[PDB]
């Protein structure tokens, strides 16, 4: 209802951050929240049509911009550490009215963009054993070393997202936890009949969706950029 | 020719209530025109001066929505000023604004202004230049650090130098036949006999329009603090009452009258009959 | 302070009993009092909102104890569903600013589903590549055992995760490493049901 | 701020020609204030009353009127009651002022 | 005609 793209946003310390959100609501009042880890949503500032109203200890940190009544965006200029927290979007009918909050916007920031790196997707077919001791088949799915945390976990089948007998870990484990700067990776399962499983015309793909480098983000390194890309691994049907 | 338009605006709080009440008064010529309250039935700019019925319904529709967003625009100031002075959530609070410009010889603009109080003493100005703020305490400091990064005064200088010449221009236009209206005072001296052989000569002035008018007691040349006055009174018609009286012994004395609507200023004596 | 202050940080109870998420507030002005659930990767969404004039409100499931005289809140879980498993917030708003909502730290949700059937085994899961890649999976597990992180940094081991399937619900654990000759029966680091292998 | 009462006539004051009553409240903050109009001490029902207003040193100001017929006999008075006053000011109307 | 203010106080 409350629309906020990306879901993570990613830059380096220093450079200008812009998060935008919208609403076809159509509401008068549009707010904005920080949200740090294991902490409650404190709010930053809002918007009631053309007004803006920012906090006496929010304001000189964060600055805001409003093309139309529809969108509201955050600006952060200059970035730093201190600003790597989550950024809700919230939507109000009214000044004193109930509020609709967006999904969130994930923001890390950086000191140098050196260590990103896009996943590894694998996909494991089902056990023959599996199959023999149950009547079901499960395919493990597998994101491997990426950096940061900015990943979205999606199952397709026959073209159609599937989110039935889907489980997907709620934090990534880290490759090598003796050092900071480590890459992290995620595993994800998928049951379903062993029916299903034995017809070969049905198709099983593993959708990663990362957040990474964008247009206006500098790369200065021989390796190929890490964009904002999406890496896939597809699996077909056997009896 | 002196013509000023300008625009006062009140938020008065009230105990426990979720919404203040918001009144914008319109001044030209320091004759008033146009009137907001949101303690009305329906709460719309309604027209105060005669000449304002011109306008169709485009302009009042333009003028109410912009109060709206403005009733809003002051609650939610009123509600900062509670949390930078400390102040108890349950009490009456006052937030008042004076904006508009003075346009000079001939139609071109002379001064801007932009004032705002909290508790009928002053807060945050912006200056002559039109470009820099005066902070009466370090509450006023805080908002002006805000609109110094958001630019604040780059916008409110764009109204007072463009729309608000724009539109005074269309008011003279619109209303000149009871705009450019000056009446002339009637003046006479009054008697007033004391103990220790002294008396009172009173200089009245009645019936006069605009209130601007200038009454002076004069012994041959130039009486200063000596000499007792009073405010510039409505009469309640649309025109104006003062005097200024001295103390005098038991006796000829002079009286002079300034007014725009008078050719030649007034010299005046008492009788007897 | 405000503040708002919640309790406890997180809370873990099983399928069909009864939650209870504690609440305080400071500021005795406040009237409005709206409660938020939010899901991994999704916002907060409005679940059921109390007033100052009323002390109860019910919602089927979901029910707010308002208490004036204490100066705290309290939402009832009836049934908990598995389903229901989410981060719930609360906020508090005063008469003068509605706009200004101070919200909690959150209270994290877990609810441990009913294992009906349990047939816990281990299964190695093959790459569909070149390949060379292989896949441990600890699959149909009860609730009450627990799976180790297997301390050696060349050894990656996934926390219990549990599917649906639509038709009726498994735990799941994932179990993979680079190093040369990994056998699916390492998993000797956590206590297992003996149950069951090749 | 200390309100700063005027009581005086519209016209000049004749005995038998009908005139006005005015009341003119200045230099006053908060702007609620209570204006009642008097005559031999009994106060007046019909008592029109101007909007509220305010002047460039912020402070407010409130015009209150009432038809009266002027005589040698009849006292006429203005009481106003503010919060920044202890005791409400009566200003009696003065036909030479 | 009136003026609409920029940002709060």
């Amino acid at each position: 209802t409350v629309k906020q793209n990306p879901r993570y946003k990613l830059a380096r310390v220093g450079k200008p951050v812009n998060l935008i959100c919208s609403q076809t609501m159509n509401h008068d009042t549009m707010y904005w929240y920080q949200k740090k880890p294991n902490q409650a949503p404190k709010l930053l500032l809002f918007y009631y049509d053309k007004i803006l109203n920012r906090e006496a200890d929010t304001f000189e940190k964060f600055q805001s911009s409003r093309p139309n009544n529809s969108f509201c965006s955050l600006y952060i200029g200059s970035a730093g550490l201190e600003y790597s927290a989550m950024y809700l979007c919230a939507s109000s009918a009214g000044l004193d009215a109930e509020q609709y909050f967006g999904p969130g916007t994930r923001l890390l920031v950086l000191e140098d963009l050196k260590n990103v790196f896009p996943p590894e997707v694998a996909v494991f077919e089902p056990s023959e054993a599996e199959i023999s001791h149950t009547q079901k088949a499960t395919l493990v799915c597998l994101a491997t070393g990426f950096y940061p945390d900015h990943v979205e976990l999606s199952w397709w089948v026959n073209g159609k997202e599937v989110h039935s007998g889907v489980c997907t870990d709620p934090q990534p484990l880290k490759e090598q936890p003796a050092l900071n700067d480590s890459r992290y990776a995620l595993s994800s399962r998928l049951r379903v009949s062993a029916t299903f499983w034995q017809n070969p015309r049905n198709h099983f793909r593993c959708q990663v969706q990362f957040y990474g480098l964008s247009e206006n983000d500098e790369w200065t390194q021989d390796r190929a950029k890490p964009v904002t890309q999406i890496v896939s691994a597809e699996a077909w049907g056997r009896a | 020719g002196p013509h000023s338009m300008r625009y006062f605006e009140t938020a008065v709080s009230r105990p426990g209530l979720e919404e203040p009440r918001y009144i914008s008064v319109g001044y030209v010529d320091n004759k008033e025109f146009v009137r907001f309250d949101s303690d009305a039935e329906n709460p719309r700019y309604e027209p105060r001066a005669p000449w304002m019925e011109q306008e169709g319904p485009e302009y009042w529709e333009r003028e109410t929505q912009k109060a709206k967003g403005q009733e809003q625009w002051f609650r939610v100031s009123l509600r900062n000023l509670l949390g930078y002075y400390n102040q108890s959530a349950g009490g009456s609070h006052t937030l008042q604004q004076m904006s508009g410009c003075d346009l000079g010889s001939d139609w071109r603009l002379l001064r801007g202004y932009l004032q705002f109080a909290y508790e009928g003493r002053d807060y945050i100005a912006l200056n002559e230049d039109l470009k820099t703020w005066t902070a009466a305490d370090m509450a006023a400091q805080i908002t002006r650090r805000k609109w110094e990064q958001s630019g604040a005064a780059e916008h409110y200088k764009a109204y007072l130098e463009g729309e608000c010449v724009e539109w005074l221009h269309r008011y003279l236009k619109n209303g000149n036949a009871t705009l450019l209206r000056t009446d002339s005072p009637k003046a006479h001296v009054t008697h007033h006999p004391r103990s220790k052989g002294e008396v009172t000569l009173r200089c009245w002035a009645l019936g006069f329009y605009p209130a601007d008018i200038t009454l002076t007691w004069q012994l041959n040349g130039e009486l200063t603090q000596d000499m007792e006055l009073v405010e510039t009174r409505p009469a309640g018609d649309g025109t104006f009452q003062k005097w200024a009286s001295v103390v005098v012994p038991l006796q000829n004395y002079t009286c002079r009258v300034y007014h725009e609507g008078l050719p030649e200023p007034l010299t005046l004596r008492w009788e007897p009959p | 302070q405000q503040q708002v202050r919640q309790s406890p940080q997180s809370l873990t109870v099983w399928e069909g009993e009864t939650a209870i998420l504690n609440c305080s507030y400071e500021d005795s002005t406040f009237n409005y009092f709206p409660w938020y659930q939010q899901f991994p990767g999704e916002g907060p969404a409005l679940l059921i909102s109390i007033r100052s004039v009323s002390d109860k409100k019910e919602d089927g499931r979901f029910t707010i104890f308002f208490n004036k005289r204490e100066k705290k809140l309290s939402l009832h879980i009836t049934d908990s569903q598995p389903g229901d498993s989410a981060t719930y917030f609360c906020a508090a708003s005063e008469g003068s600013g509605s706009w200004q909502l101070i919200f909690g730290s959150g209270t994290q949700l877990t609810v441990m589903p009913n294992i009906q059937n349990p047939d816990p085994a281990v299964y190695q899961l093959r790459d569909s590549k070149s390949s060379d890649k292989s896949v441990c999976l600890f699959t149909d597990f009860d609730s009450q055992t627990n799976v180790s992180q297997s301390k050696d940094s060349d050894v990656y081991i996934t926390d219990k995760c549990v599917l649906d399937m639509r038709s009726m619900k498994s735990n799941s654990a994932v179990a993979w490493s680079n190093k040369s000759d990994f056998a699916c029966a390492n998993a000797f680091n956590n206590s297992i049901i003996p149950e069951d292998t090749f | 701020k200390t309100p700063q009462i005027q009581v005086y006539s519209r016209h000049p004051p004749e005995n038998g020609k009908p005139n006005i009553l005015n009341c003119y409240v200045t230099q006053f903050h908060p702007p609620h204030i209570e204006i009642q109009m008097l005559k031999n001490g009994k106060k007046i029902p019909k008592v029109e009353m101007s909007d509220m207003s305010f002047s460039k040193d912020w402070s407010f100001y409130i015009l209150a009127h009432t038809e009266f017929t002027p005589t040698e006999t009849d006292t006429y008075a203005c009481r106003v009651k503010h919060a920044s006053m202890a005791e409400p000011k009566t200003v009696y109307w003065d036909r030479d002022m | 005609a009136s003026n609409e203010n920029m940002e709060t106080m």
